[PDB]
């Protein structure tokens, strides 16, 4: 999920 | 939970900090565009913006309290009313014009079809914003609730992130009060404000939603680029 | 126009005295499980709801005076969220449903077996709780129903209208005691939640259309102009 | 012609 991984980072 | 803790003046000096930055679109007026092809500058230009909303997101206090399940959901809720509350902010200076980026000023002379009312609609908001004067510190509040407030509504848990939402969406009520009341504003007038600007958001909401279809419309139609992305963002709301 | 002479007491009464009826479903003793059947009746229940709609706009003061063409896009622009505002008002003591009418109340239970619905009917129940917990009164709810009715299609008069509501809403904030943090607060709280309405409106207006579409169940020729308007 | 506007008439 990319937003999810971007949110992270 | 800082935010609970933040001085009204704090909570929007935080909020004018965490601003992101205007982009540019690879507008070129060499280059020959079709309908499509224009879509494309925008659907690109959001694309590039959806990282820069998500580092402000996380620089909106109270924001970054949440689970990032939540966090994902809130801004998959509410990532194109962002753009285009955004996009009227920084149209409010160009009547009759929408300046998606500074190298990409449109009248509503290449949309495609029924798009144009989304146009219009964005153009009203705009104007609406321009004839009321709006803040930037203003602006601000007003964007920050969007995000906490769009996607707002079993555990608890999520009962409890809930509750704490609500905490924050008052502290910043209570700063637009704050701005109002500095700038001279009569308690009447305050709430009157409080008000148009609150109602604005429904318009706003509505374009998101009616801008959604059409995206979903582009999908289908698989000819104007959408990001892995957009695509992602796109199916939360289907 | 005679709106803007209205005291707030005076502005409350007269959107008191304009309230439409709450309706009846027809009588019989199933609950709907069935795309069919629950289409059936929320139409039904909506096509006699539009017509009391219509005549409890012509009652909100400020209406009246616009165009014959505003006051049609004003309506129909917003008349399923006056119906939804309606429909979550009127489910607040019933927790946990929905009470599209007296002899028809409906659980989520039953908004699953329609393809995409039980997402609309959470989200309904879920504004629903949100004005129980408010504590929402009768007063603050036809405020916010004519404000819908004037504020979703607004795009000078509707604005200084707007703001009369607004001062009405606040005097009975006041007139309930809330201090003026609360009554700041609380105007804020309610206006968001119009939002909110104005998404499941949007979502349900896509999910009419798909029935318009998908067929099986006749749709009135005033729905169908209301729903032809949205698109 | 709609009939809204039919409606909308007293
Ligand atoms: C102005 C309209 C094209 C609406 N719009 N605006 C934007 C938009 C893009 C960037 C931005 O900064 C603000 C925007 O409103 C947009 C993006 C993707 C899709 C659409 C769509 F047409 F489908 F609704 C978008
Ligand atoms: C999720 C649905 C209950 C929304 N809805 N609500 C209603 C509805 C009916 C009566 C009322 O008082 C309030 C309503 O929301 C409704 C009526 C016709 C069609 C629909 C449809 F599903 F297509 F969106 C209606």
């Amino acid at each position: 999920k990319i937003l999810h991984r971007l949110l992270q980072d | 939970s800082l935010a609970l803790s933040l001085t009204a003046d704090q909570m929007v000096s935080a909020l004018l900090d965490a601003e992101p930055p205007i982009l540019y679109s690879e507008y070129d007026p060499t280059r020959p565009f079709s309908e499509a092809s224009m879509m494309g500058l925008l659907t690109n230009l959001a694309d590039r913006e959806l990282v820069h909303m998500i580092n402000w997101a996380k620089r909106v206090p109270g924001f970054v309290d949440l689970t990032l399940h939540d966090q994902v959901h809130l801004l998959e809720c509410a990532w194109l009313e962002i753009l285009m509350i955004g996009l009227v902010w920084r149209s409010m200076e160009h009547p009759g014009k929408l300046l998606f980026a500074p190298n990409l000023l449109l009248d509503r002379n290449k949309c495609v079809e029924g798009m144009v009312e989304i146009f219009d609609m964005l153009l009203a908001t705009s104007s609406r914003f321009r004839m009321m004067n709006l803040q930037g510190e203003e602006f601000v509040c007003l964007k920050s609730i969007i995000l906490l407030n769009s996607g707002v509504y079993s555990t608890l848990k999520s009962l409890e992130e809930k509750d704490h939402i609500h905490r924050v969406l008052d502290k910043i009520t209570d700063t637009l009060i704050h701005l109002m009341a500095k700038a001279g504003l009569t308690l009447q007038q305050q709430h009157q404000r409080l008000a148009q600007l609150l109602l604005i958001l429904s318009h706003i909401r509505h374009m998101s939603n009616k801008g959604m279809e059409h995206l979903y419309s582009m999908k289908c139609k698989n000819v104007v680029p959408l990001s892995d992305l957009l695509l992602e963002m796109l199916d939360a709301h289907r």
